[PDB]
């Protein structure tokens, strides 16, 4: 009742406000970081959530950072082709002993905010960059 | 680049074939084998023993016509070898020894059938790789959505499968043996009522053409019967190949109505809408809401004008009110079982799926159960 | 081997047409003549 | 019947075009091959569908490809002699292990594109120049 209404107020205000504030600032920081590496292949992204759905930006970012060419993307504009390209990128990430969890192809394709942010965070933190 | 595989769809009525990655099949022809009936008095003519494909359909009067596939099961295998030889060497002019082959199968059928196809294609045609896929999975591939329920209906078999996020439910797969050939035979039996007589195998093709041209599914059956009995505005005229003119009339919508009431054929099974609802109801509680909005039709038998509205109305009548029903009927659905196959052979990971020649040589013809779903 | 006239015709029969496709032209899947609808992300971008 | 119209529409266009282009380029290649192989004798084929109808061209092609003698073609302008001439070449193909389906002499005589193209393709693939 009223106590439940107060609990709903507390959670909806504080938890959601703090989570969204931190997530917005980290999204801006991650976008600014990834654009610098993506500029060398003359590719630029505007929104981090939507432009990683297709999967070509992710495979080109891994192309920049690794220095080794990846298998070519599948020629398609469907859902299953996006799943193929994201699976290729995640297989390459598994190949370099980087540990990822709760991260399937459909999570990146459907555009989950937390999992995309976690993938970018793991790329920033654990991955080895050579020049 | 690697060699494009051959996508070959073996339907009960028609056989389709083409190259992977194309948007359309390159050869479509009926799966009929005919043999001569009368005696030949002209010396020096052709001495061919078996007509196959469109050539058998070209000369129907002097031939007895047979189907190597009935109810999704191959009954004669020499005729199947003739069908595949005419498909490969004549309709496509390709060499089968350098092309992987994808094949298409109904969900539930005799098991040994699979082995026989494998045992043929590695032995007589010497293909380097081959694969077998279910019809409705390929139809869902060609639909473009991962989650949905697929209802397929051809000339041999009707089947419904549910798939949620790429995961199939084997216990909810439903199969029904009411299909297009049963509708053709029922149309023959109901056209007997007007005095028209059709008995031979050549006349069954005529009846099939009449059914394809002049049949539609009525939205309401009793109202349509009252309308057709009250007035003669529903009649249509057809011209026989020998110049006779016949009038169908009330038989236009009674033949497709047998898809929803199987008691017309004496079968005690349920209609296609009841089969779809029962296949939905066998699934888990959570995934039903996505399945109600993603119903997909497929196969040639679902090309009757007005089938989608009737199916949506009946399923909405069965389903609870708070859920919404969407029937997805693409305009090119007759080739969907082919088209998704042409998608499936073009994927990157499907190169890891093929049953190689070496694997068959190592483990015999029973390997197809370990690899193919 | 020991016949070089017609094996090139055999090699020409592998492609969907009897001639190899132009490298400049795009594939059948991306040419926007494909009958199946595309994904939501691609059409949105 | 807009969906049925669109199905007939797709059937009328894409399957027919995709078959027609393959058929055109295949017959253009086959004409070059048969002209190169028939140039040793004083013969030339200007149309694949019409020159192989009569049957002398086919029996001469089997003569030069096999390198080995064939029976006298019957002489006559009517259809029956043409059927005979096609049938003798078909029998000669039947001897040397080549397997044919849906092949009748009246199919070549009437001029079916699919069957004559398949016959030429089978000649290229399975027969031996030797
Ligand atoms: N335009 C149409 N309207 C109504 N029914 C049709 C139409 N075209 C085909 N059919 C029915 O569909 C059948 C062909 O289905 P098909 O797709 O060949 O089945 P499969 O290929 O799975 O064997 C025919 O027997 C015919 O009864």
């Amino acid at each position: 009742d009223n106590d439940n209404s107060s609990a709903r107020l507390f959670e909806r205000s504080r938890i959601k406000a703090l989570a969204d504030e931190r997530e917005v600032v980290q999204k801006k920081t991650f976008t600014k970081w990834v654009n610098s590496h993506l500029a060398r292949v003359s590719c630029r992204i505007t929104d981090l959530y939507k432009d990683l759905r297709d999967g070509r930006m992710l495979i080109k970012l891994l192309e920049v950072l690794s220095g080794e060419m990846l298998p070519k993307p599948t020629k398609g504009k469907m859902r299953i082709h996006c799943l193929e390209n994201v699976d290729k990128a995640l297989q390459f990430l598994k190949e370099q002993r980087v540990h990822l969890e709760n991260m399937g192809s459909h999570d990146i394709v459907d555009g989950n905010h937390r999992l995309v942010l976690g993938l970018i965070w793991t790329i920033i933190l654990r991955f080895q960059i050579q020049d | 680049d690697d060699i494009a595989a051959l996508v070959v769809d073996n339907g009960s009525g028609m056989c389709k074939a083409g190259f992977a990655g194309d948007d359309a099949p390159r050869a479509v022809f009926p799966s009929i084998v005919g043999r001569p009936r009368h005696q030949g008095v002209m010396v020096g003519m052709g001495q061919k023993d078996s007509y196959v494909g469109d050539e058998a359909q070209s000369k129907r009067g002097i031939l007895t016509l047979k189907y190597p596939i009935e109810h999704g099961i191959v009954t004669n295998w020499d005729d199947m070898e003739k069908i595949w030889h005419h498909t490969f060497y004549n309709e496509l002019r390709v060499a089968p020894e350098e092309h992987p082959v994808l094949l298409t199968e109904a969900p539930l059928n005799p098991k040994a059938n699979r082995e026989k196809m494998t045992q043929i294609m590695f032995e007589t045609f010497n293909t380097p790789a081959m694969y077998v896929a279910i019809q409705a999975v390929l139809s869902l591939y060609a639909s473009g959505r991962t989650t949905g329920i697929v209802m397929d209906s051809g000339d041999g078999v009707t089947h419904t499968v549910p798939i949620y996020e790429g995961y199939a439910l084997p216990h909810a797969i439903l199969r029904l043996d009411l299909a297009g050939r049963d509708l053709t035979d029922y149309l023959m039996k109901i056209l007997t009522e007007r005095g028209y007589s059709f008995t031979t195998t050549a006349e069954r093709e005529i009846v099939r053409d009449i059914k394809e041209k002049l049949c539609y599914v009525a939205l309401d059956f009793e109202q349509e019967m009252a309308t057709a009995a009250s007035s003669s505005s529903l009649e249509k005229s057809y011209e026989l190949p020998d110049g006779q003119v016949i009038t169908i009339g009330n038989e236009r919508f009674r033949c497709p109505e047998a898809l929803f009431q199987p008691s017309f054929l004496g079968m005690e099974s349920c209609g296609i809408h009841e089969t779809t609802f029962n296949s939905i109801m066998k699934c888990d509680v959570d995934i039903r809401k996505d399945l109600y909005a993603n119903t997909v039709l497929s196969g040639g038998t679902t090309m009757y004008p007005g089938i989608a509205d009737r199916m949506q109305k009946e399923i909405t009548a069965l389903a609870p009110s708070t859920m919404k029903i969407k029937i997805i009927a693409p305009p090119e659905r007759k080739y969907s079982v082919w088209i998704g196959g042409s998608i499936l052979a073009s994927l990157s990971t499907f190169q890891q799926m093929w049953i190689s020649k070496q694997e068959y040589d190592e483990s015999g013809p029973s390997i197809v159960h370990r690899k193919c779903f | 081997s020991k016949h070089l006239i017609e094996d090139l015709i055999i090699e020409s029969s592998k492609f969907p047409a009897a001639q190899p496709p132009d490298p400049n032209q795009p594939a059948k899947i991306e040419t926007d003549y494909w009958p199946c609808p595309p994904s939501l992300a691609v059409v949105e971008t």
